[PDB]
């Protein structure tokens, strides 16, 4: 799969499962 | 105690403060018909196991969870 | 010490908090200078999300650094 990643929004670290941030719906990918 | 799982529908369930894992997954396929060996739910960045309850992952009052 | 707090708008908010304030406390001074009211909004930092009951010192806050505003 992947690894934890930070939610370049907000910094947030979101699980490698989801492609959006989990607080505030930011893509992973831009 | 009522929480969120956003799936990209959304269903509204009503547990008590301290359901285990397993406990969720089964209201869950009760509602959604998804078989619970063939959903996760995600949390905080870290995935739910069905060993643990919703207390230890501090899952408060109108929590949101993620089915994938 | 003087933080930051950066809104989802690229917006950066200037606050003046001791290391021994809770998130209570600075959501509140949030609120002073926003309006906007405690329960309203979250605070994320270092890749997670603040709790209510910790303070700065708890979190390892230091002077000058930044947390991050997400509206929920
Ligand atoms: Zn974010």
């Amino acid at each position: 799969e992947g690894a934890q990643w930070n939610c370049t929004a907000c910094t947030f670290l979101n699980h490698p499962a989801l492609i959006r941030c989990e607080q505030c719906e930011m893509p992973r990918h831009f | 105690m009522q929480i969120f799982v956003k799936t990209g529908k959304t269903i509204t369930l009503e547990v008590e403060p301290s359901d285990t894992i397993e406990n969720v997954k089964a209201k869950i396929q009760d509602k959604e018909g998804i078989p619970p060996d063939q959903q996760r739910l995600i949390f905080a960045g870290k995935q739910l196991e069905d060993g643990r309850t919703l207390s230890d992952y501090n899952i408060q009052k109108e929590s949101t969870l993620h089915l994938v």
